[PDB]
């Protein structure tokens, strides 16, 4: 299972 | 042995073309079992192997969320690093994300890892110990005050230390059948006349899983390099793994020559010599 | 921004025995960007039902593919691959080679 979410760069 | 799940997602631009395309795989070990890509037509995330297609309706739900979330903050981000690079609307870019987490063979956390590149050269990566961040330039550096600010860290090592492994335990355990396999190498040797006094002999490896193996070519018993040829590992497209080396050498010296091959499969390693 | 050549590999999935279905594989490994042409030639004529793996990549982010389409070898018929990508002046031709 993937990560949540990413945060933005 | 130890074992692995990983997530690839690249996102590419397309000047004057609209929306990046955006392709997700994961992986545990070598074999791929889920995927996304923004060209087909579900728009979800899709299984890929059938030890995952047993999970629910949630479980697919929730990762199709979670990985159009992934594309998103790409389509954002190849909008920043434009900006940071102060680069034109002219060019095609690309964005790279790779994250996830080894296991030892007591399937205990072993390490994780966040590697994060622009257009095909490392930007910004999470350190061994997962607290802190590798920045490639000063623009990158911008990005990890960002996530500094955002404790991204913190957030990434509990995921990478807790969950990621959790999933790759149930992983494990579920495709058992073909995850905890061994496919031992079927070798062979092959001849090829390069003129009246030389020769290539070829070392084969087929069939065998999983991709880590090693071809070497030994000369009286010591190690060549020289003249030597390695293609890279390659899918035999049924799940399990081809290579070969070669070497070429003086025409009637063969016998002085020998490919050594190990792999998980191969307790003893193997030496194969020239008939 | 990186640039790098593919590596093209034309083989089967099984030891080739004419007569016999098999399939035929063109793997491009190592690449960057990763917009690239892969074909598969029968007699110089390409083939329409040829499928790929979804785009992935290795620790150097260099990218790979697998084509690959369900064949019967002959002794007769010649088997290709056509790859075009940036880094190339000309689309390159490998042929397939039983021993390679």
């Amino acid at each position: 299972g993937v990560w949540i979410r990413t945060p933005p760069a | 042995g130890s074992h692995s799940m990983r997530y690839f997602f690249t996102s590419v631009s397309r000047p004057g073309r609209g929306e990046p395309r955006f392709i997700a795989v994961g992986y545990v070990d070598d074999t791929q079992f889920v995927r996304f890509d923004s060209d087909a037509a579900s728009q979800r995330m899709e299984p890929r192997a059938p030890w995952i297609e047993q999970e629910g309706p949630e479980y697919w739900d929730g990762e199709t969320r979670k990985v159009k979330a992934h594309s998103q903050t790409h389509r954002v981000d190849l909008g920043t690093l434009r900006g940071y690079y102060n680069q034109s609307e002219a060019g095609s870019h690309t964005v790279q994300r790779m994250y996830g987490c080894d296991v030892g063979s007591d399937w205990r956390f072993l390490r994780g890892y966040h590697q994060y590149a622009y257009d095909g050269k490392d930007y910004i990566a999470l350190k061994e110990d997962l607290r802190s961040w590798t920045a490639a330039d000063m623009a990158a550096q911008t990005t990890k005050h960002k996530w500094e600010a955002a404790h991204v860290a913190e957030q990434l090592r509990a995921y990478l230390e807790g969950t990621c492994v959790e999933w790759l335990r149930r992983y494990l355990e579920n495709g058992k059948e073909t995850l905890q396999r061994t496919d031992a190498p079927k070798t062979h040797m092959t001849h090829h006349a390069v003129s009246d006094h030389e020769a290539t002999l070829r070392c084969w490896a087929l069939s065998f899983y999983p991709a880590e193996i090693t071809l070497t070519w030994q000369r009286d018993g010591e190690d060549q390099t020289q003249d030597t040829e390695l293609v890279e590992t390659r899918p035999a497209g049924d799940g399990t793994f081809q290579k070969w080396a070669a070497v070429v050498v003086p025409s009637g010296q063969e016998q002085r020559y020998t490919c050594h091959v190990q792999h998980e499969g191969l307790p003893k390693p193997l030496t194969l010599r020239w008939e | 921004m990186i640039q790098r050549t593919p590596k093209i590999q034309v083989y089967s999935r099984h030891p080739a025995e004419n007569g016999k279905s098999n399939f035929l594989n063109c793997y491009v490994s190592g690449f960057h960007p990763s917009d690239i042409e892969v074909d598969l030639l029968k007699n110089g004529e390409r083939i329409e039902k040829v499928e790929h793996s979804d785009l992935s990549f290795s620790k150097d982010w260099s990218f790979y593919l697998l084509y690959y389409t369900e064949f019967t070898p002959t002794e007769k018929d010649e088997y290709a691959c056509r790859v075009n990508h940036v880094t190339l002046s000309q689309p390159k031709i490998v042929k397939w080679d039983r021993d390679m």
